[PDB]
């Protein structure tokens, strides 16, 4: 049986406080004038998949699209990047 | 409970039976130039061959033997080797140019590596190395230039005023002081002044709010 | 002289005392871990600064810290042997 | 050309030998003063003599404290019994004020020694 | 109770002073003493600078991490 | 002035070498003192059939270097990196043979050391996998971009040491 | 009663949140708070909930979203115009060479360009702002 | 002159040297008087440099201190 680790106890993860977000303080960023830069989350590819234009041409079809490098996925690389 | 040893000055003791069997080199310390000496005696079963720090070989009287460097680590040195060999009644003593002896080495009759009841931390900090407040946080204070000597609540003063000025937005600003109003020293209570104090910092505040939300 | 100062870390193995060349530090008792004993240093007076507490500390990194402090040198951080300034 | 070598005669030894000489020797001099290097040579009669002005001076009267900034310091001890008691763990005989005066005081007797030189 | 993690766990180190800091290693083992200010031991396949493989962490210092894959420290 | 000045070819501070007064005159300076080396030894020697062979080699090389471009002043053949492939002495030929070699050594390495991952295996090599790897390293363009895309290839900054404290803890 | 170590951590941790609100609070004087150290000047906040407030076109402010937007397209198409005129298609090097005085209008209107941009950048602040 | 550089022998360039000193023991003595001055304040400078700032005035020196109306107003002003 686990004993309830109390908060003050509780280890603070560094991957919680990703870079592009901001820290344990809470304080916002710097605000972005080309759009509001709100905190990214990962869904480039499952976005993709859900996207219309893959119909036969390439032996695809909608859930499968034509990516053969896969330039799709690289925002959600990102997030691995930096 | 724990005795010092009358230990007589060197220039004093010029022949003793306690000195063990020694060579002499220059290596020993300079009579001339010095006066601080320090002294250390033990008991040994035998003579065992033991090697001097200041320079050639001795032999230790079986008995009572004593010895006189220039410096607490070469009575050290020569302690560890004693201990050794086994040899664990020996003491070091600091002595002054007067003649004053000083027990220095088992400082309460137990070696310091062997725990010992009523010792007490000294130069102790309560939280990991990294724990240290910044140097710059500290700066023009008691601790200008020594954040790891800054006591335990200092650290933490200094710690949380970091993670309070990270908030920007919603920092008091300090009121610009009205120069006009100045008046000699020698021109009322504590209470009363810091009363007073905090009724022009919520005017203060209000004329703030008031400046900030005409245009927003 | 030197600051030789101990944190929470120790885990009182006693390496440090056993290293000290001019017997700088000693044990006590304490709670804070299972061996109930930290390295404490009351005669920083007589620390030289080797690092031979540091080099001996087992931990990940040194629950003992040698603060150098060239200006504060003393005849016995120094370990002076012809010259006396006592 | 050249007739100004008189001017020369008379500095250039003057000026890279004399004074030199005299500068070397007060400097000498100078080293064995009570105060030879005051401002960098720790255990001063004048750097202390010169902080207990500043200590003196009503503005920095207590500007070394690192504590210092707290315009209510009874307002801060009773919001911080507040929060204490609010938080204080199921049969709790730590005090605010034990805790904040233990934490305070601490065990380093080889700070600065050299003070006692100067007084 | 345990109070830390289980042993032979992997947990990331978040000791910032750690050779080993937001890296992963396996839990040697817990003290269930309360007063234990650093009670977890945690072993690492990678010598620090000292060569010392093992080191203790308090419970905050260390989270519950999977263990490294092919190529991961 | 002119999009044809763009190619290297174009430039009046380089010349084809066959038509280059000092190419020529370095080139027949070198034949001179190869021959005069040669002449000092016997006819029917070896370092004589060595020596021509050397001319030969010398006659041979500025036969092949004619065709590219060196400056007027100095004569010498010069290498092109605008990044024009279809240019005597290009540097894009041998940039991008080197660059497939090595990474197929880069990709090799570290797929021996993630199939392996031990201090043991790395001492002792494991000679089949070790060879096998170095076998396999020849699709590194294609395995290399399928990694970075899947995000098999770079891990999160958050697993690995990122340095020195610079703050306080 | 014994104070254990997560005891001292959960005093650390009350210590620290209380006395930073305290920090924050007005009750704390420190260096760092005066005005152009970390605060924001008394009565111009800069930035509010992570966005530019009104206060950052300084006299500004109080222009509405459209006339900005009209003043930034103004001033672009004029700069604009005599940044062409005056390099390309009205060049004055050579009446200058000549002795002739430049052409006046270029000049002043040329310097519209880069205001014309930093009104786009108001105009967007304004705007965004609800004004 | 014995010329050494290869330019200068080459070239004939020459370091013409005038007939007379340029300045007469006058202008020299003025121009040491000026320097005698300058060395006068260095060494005040150099003085009060050494000695740093007295926080201790204010319990004996004369008057009640000053601060320029100017002073105040960037005080006022503020950083
Ligand atoms: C610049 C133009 C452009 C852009 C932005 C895109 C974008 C897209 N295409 Mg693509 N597509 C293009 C041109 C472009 N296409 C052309 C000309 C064709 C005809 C051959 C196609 C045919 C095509 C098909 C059949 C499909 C897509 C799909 C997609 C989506 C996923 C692939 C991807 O990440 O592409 C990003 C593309 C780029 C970043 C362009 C990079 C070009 C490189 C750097 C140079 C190569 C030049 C080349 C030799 C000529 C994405 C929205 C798939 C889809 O609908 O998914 C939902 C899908 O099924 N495209
Ligand atoms: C061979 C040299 C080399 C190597 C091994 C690396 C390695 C690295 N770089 Mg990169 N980098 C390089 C050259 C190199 N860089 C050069 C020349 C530049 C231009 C200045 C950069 C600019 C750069 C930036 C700005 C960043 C990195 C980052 C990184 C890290 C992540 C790489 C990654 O996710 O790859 C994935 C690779 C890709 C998505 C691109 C594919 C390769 C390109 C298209 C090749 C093009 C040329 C080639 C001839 C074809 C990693 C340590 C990141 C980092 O430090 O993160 C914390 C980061 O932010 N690099
Ligand atoms: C910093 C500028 C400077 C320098 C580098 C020199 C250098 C020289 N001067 Mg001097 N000189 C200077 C300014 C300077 N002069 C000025 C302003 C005057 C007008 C009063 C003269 C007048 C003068 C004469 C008449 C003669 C020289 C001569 C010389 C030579 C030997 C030194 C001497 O006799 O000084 C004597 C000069 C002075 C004592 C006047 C004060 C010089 C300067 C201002 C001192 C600056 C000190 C420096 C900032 C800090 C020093 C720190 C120290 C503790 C290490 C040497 C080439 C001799 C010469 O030509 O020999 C061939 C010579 O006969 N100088
Ligand atoms: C910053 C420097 C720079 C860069 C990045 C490039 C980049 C390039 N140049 Mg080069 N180039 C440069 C300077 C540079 N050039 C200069 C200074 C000149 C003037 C002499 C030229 C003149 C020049 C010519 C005339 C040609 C290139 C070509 C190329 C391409 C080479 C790779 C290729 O074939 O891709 C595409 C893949 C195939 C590429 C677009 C060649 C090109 O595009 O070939 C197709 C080409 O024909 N460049
Ligand atoms: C597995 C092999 C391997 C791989 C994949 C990489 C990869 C990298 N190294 Mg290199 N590196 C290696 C071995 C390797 N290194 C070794 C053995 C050394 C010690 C000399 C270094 C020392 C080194 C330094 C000092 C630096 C890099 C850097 C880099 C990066 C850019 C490329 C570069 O600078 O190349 C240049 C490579 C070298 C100077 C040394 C290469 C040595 C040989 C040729 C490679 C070893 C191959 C290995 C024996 C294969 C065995 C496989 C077989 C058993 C199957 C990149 C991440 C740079 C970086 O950080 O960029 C961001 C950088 O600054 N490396
Ligand atoms: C002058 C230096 C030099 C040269 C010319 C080469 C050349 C080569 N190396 Mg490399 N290599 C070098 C230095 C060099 N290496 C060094 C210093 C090391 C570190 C010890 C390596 C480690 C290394 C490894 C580990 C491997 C290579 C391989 C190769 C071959 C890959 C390309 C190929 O076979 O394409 C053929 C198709 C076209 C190639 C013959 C690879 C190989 O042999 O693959 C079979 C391979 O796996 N090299
Ligand atoms: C008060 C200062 C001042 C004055 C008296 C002048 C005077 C002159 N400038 Mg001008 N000039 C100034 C500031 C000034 N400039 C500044 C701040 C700049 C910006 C860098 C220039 C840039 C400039 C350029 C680039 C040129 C001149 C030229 C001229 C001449 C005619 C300009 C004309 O007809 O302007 C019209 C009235 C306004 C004249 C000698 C021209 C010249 O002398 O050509 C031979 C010329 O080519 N000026
Ligand atoms: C100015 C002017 C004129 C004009 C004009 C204008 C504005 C013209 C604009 C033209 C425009 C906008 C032309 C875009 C082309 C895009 C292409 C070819 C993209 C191909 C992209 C491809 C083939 C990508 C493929 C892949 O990425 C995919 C899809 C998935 C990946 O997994 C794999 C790869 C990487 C292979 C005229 C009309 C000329 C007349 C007169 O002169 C005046
Ligand atoms: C109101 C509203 C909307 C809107 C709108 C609309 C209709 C906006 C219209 C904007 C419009 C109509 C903007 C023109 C700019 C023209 C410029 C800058 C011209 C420069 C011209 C230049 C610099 C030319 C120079 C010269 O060529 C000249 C003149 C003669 C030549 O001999 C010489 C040169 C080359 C030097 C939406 C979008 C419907 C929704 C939104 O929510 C609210
Ligand atoms: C004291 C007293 C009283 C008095 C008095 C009286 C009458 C006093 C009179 C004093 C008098 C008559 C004092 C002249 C000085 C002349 C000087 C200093 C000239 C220097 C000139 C210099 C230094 C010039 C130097 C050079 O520039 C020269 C010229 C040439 C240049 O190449 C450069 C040099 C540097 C070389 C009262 C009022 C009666 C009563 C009171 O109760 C007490
Ligand atoms: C064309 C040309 C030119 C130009 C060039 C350039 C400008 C380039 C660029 C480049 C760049 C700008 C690049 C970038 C990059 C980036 C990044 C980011 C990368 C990364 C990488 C990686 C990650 C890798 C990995 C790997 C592999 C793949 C293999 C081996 C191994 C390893 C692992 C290393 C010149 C004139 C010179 C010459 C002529 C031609
Ligand atoms: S200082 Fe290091 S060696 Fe000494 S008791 Fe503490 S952990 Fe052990
Ligand atoms: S530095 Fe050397 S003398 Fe000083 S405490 Fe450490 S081991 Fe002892």
């Amino acid at each position: 049986e686990m004993a309830t680790l109390p908060k003050h106890m509780q280890p603070v993860d560094t991957a919680d406080y990703p870079v592009y977000k901001p820290g344990p303080s809470g304080v916002p960023k710097l605000p972005q004038l080309v759009g509001d830069w709100g905190v990214p989350l990962p869904g480039s590819y499952k976005a993709c998949l859900t996207m219309v234009g893959p119909d036969v041409e390439t032996a695809c079809e909608v859930g499968k699209p034509w990516d053969p490098l896969g330039l799709s996925k690289l925002y959600d690389r990102n997030f691995d990047f930096n | 409970e724990i005795v010092v040893e009358s230990i007589p000055r060197p220039e004093d003791l010029l022949e003793s039976p306690k000195f063990p069997m020694f060579e002499g080199s220059t290596g020993g310390y300079m009579s001339r130039s010095t006066r601080e000496r320090h002294a250390i005696t033990w008991t040994a079963k035998d003579q065992n061959k033991f090697e001097m720090p200041t320079g050639g070989f001795a032999i230790m009287n079986k008995g009572e033997n004593l010895c006189y460097f220039r410096k607490k680590e070469q009575c050290i040195s020569l302690g560890k080797q004693l201990r050794k060999m086994k040899i664990e009644n020996y003491k070091i003593y600091r002595l002054k140019k007067d003649g004053t002896v000083i027990f220095m080495h088992p400082a309460d009759g137990v070696f310091p590596e062997k725990v010992n009841k009523g010792r007490v931390q000294v130069n102790g900090r309560p939280f990991t190395i990294r724990g240290n407040p910044q140097q710059s946080e500290l700066k023009w204070t008691k601790y200008h230039m020594k954040s790891y000597e800054a006591d335990p609540l200092t650290t933490l003063f200094i710690k949380a005023r970091v993670m309070a000025f990270q908030d920007i937005p919603n920092l008091f600003a300090l009121p610009q002081p009205n120069m006009e109003e100045m008046v000699p020293v020698e021109e009322y209570t504590k209470q009363e002044y810091t009363t007073r104090l905090m009724e022009a910092l919520k005017r203060v505040q209000d004329d703030r709010k008031a400046k900030e939300a005409k245009s927003l | 002289s030197h600051a030789v100062k101990i944190y929470d870390t120790c885990i009182g193995c006693t390496l440090c005392v056993r290293a000290c060349p001019t017997d700088v530090l000693e044990m006590v008792p304490a709670t804070v871990n299972a061996a109930k004993q930290v390295a404490s240093s009351p005669r920083v007076e007589d620390c030289v600064g080797c690092k031979r507490c540091e080099t001996a500390c087992p931990t990940d990194f040194l629950s003992i810290r040698v603060y150098l402090q060239e200006n504060e040198e003393t005849q016995y951080s120094l370990g002076l042997d012809l010259a006396d300034w006592s | 050309y050249g007739d100004n070598r008189k001017w020369s005669a008379v500095l250039v030894p003057l000026t890279t030998l004399v004074f030199p000489a005299v500068a070397m020797g007060s400097f000498v001099l100078y080293s064995f003063q009570e105060d030879a290097f005051w401002r960098l040579v720790p255990g001063t009669k004048r750097a202390a003599e010169a902080e207990k002005a500043w200590r003196e001076h009503p503005l920095f009267k207590d500007s070394k404290d690192p504590m210092f900034g707290l315009l209510n310091p009874d307002d801060y001890e009773k919001g911080l019994e507040e929060a204490w008691e609010r938080a204080k763990p199921a049969g709790s005989t730590v005090t605010v004020k034990d805790k904040l005066k233990q934490l305070s005081k601490q065990d380093s007797p080889h700070w600065e020694s050299w003070r006692s030189l100067s007084a | 109770p345990w109070v830390g993690p289980k042993k032979g766990s992997w947990v990331k180190v978040l000791r910032p002073e750690s050779y080993w800091y937001q890296t992963r290693g396996q839990v040697v083992n817990v003290n269930q003493k309360p007063e234990i200010k650093y009670p977890v031991t945690v072993k690492f396949d990678r010598v620090n600078f000292s060569n010392v493989n093992t080191n203790g962490f308090a419970l905050w210092e260390v989270i519950e991490a999977p263990a490294p894959g092919p190529g991961e420290v | 002035n002119t999009p044809e000045h763009w190619t290297i070819k174009a430039s009046k501070r380089l010349e084809l070498c066959k038509d280059n007064k000092a190419y020529k005159k370095k080139f027949k300076d070198e034949l001179y003192k190869t021959e005069k080396q040669q002449k000092k030894y016997a006819t029917g020697s070896a370092v004589y059939a060595r020596f021509n062979k050397k001319i030969a080699q010398i006659k041979n090389r500025q036969e092949a270097y004619g065709d590219r471009l060196c400056g007027k002043q100095d004569g010498n053949p010069r290498v092109v990196a605008t990044g024009e492939w279809n240019v005597r002495a290009s540097v894009m030929w041998p940039a991008s043979i080197f660059l497939y070699t090595a990474g197929w050594i880069g990709w090799a390495g570290r797929s021996y050391l993630i199939r392996t991952n031990d201090e043991t295996k790395e001492l002792n090599i494991d000679v089949p996998l070790a060879l096998t790897c170095m076998a396999s390293g020849f699709s590194w363009p294609v395995a290399a971009w399928q990694e970075i895309v899947n995000g098999e290839m770079a891990v999160p900054s958050s697993q690995i040491h990122p340095g020195g404290p610079y703050t306080q803890s | 009663y014994k104070e254990t170590p997560a005891d001292e951590r959960l005093f650390e941790q009350v210590y620290l949140q209380y006395t930073s609100e305290y920090m924050k609070g007005p009750m704390y004087w420190h260096k760092d708070k005066l005005q152009g150290s970390l605060p924001d000047y008394p009565g111009r906040p800069m930035i509010r909930d992570g966005k530019y407030t009104p206060y950052v076109l300084g006299n500004l402010k109080s222009f509405s979203s459209n006339e900005l937007a009209f003043l930034s397209m103004l001033f672009f198409g004029v700069g604009l115009y005599g940044n062409l005129q005056f390099n390309y298609y009205d060049p004055q090097w050579a009446k200058v060479d000549a002795g002739g005085y430049f052409n006046v209008s270029y000049i002043v209107e040329s310097l519209l360009l880069p205001i014309s941009f930093f009104m786009h950048i108001a105009c967007y602040i304004q705007k965004q702002n609800g004004k | 002159r014995v010329p050494g550089g290869k330019r200068t022998k080459e070239l004939g360039l020459v370091v013409p040297i005038p007939e007379e000193d340029g300045l007469t023991d006058g202008q020299i003595a003025a121009l040491f008087v000026v320097a005698l001055v300058v060395l006068i304040a260095a060494v005040d400078l150099a003085r009060s440099l050494y000695f740093g700032l007295q926080p201790n005035k204010f319990k004996t020196a004369k008057g009640k201190g000053s601060i320029t109306p100017f002073m105040k107003r960037l005080i006022e002003n503020g950083f």
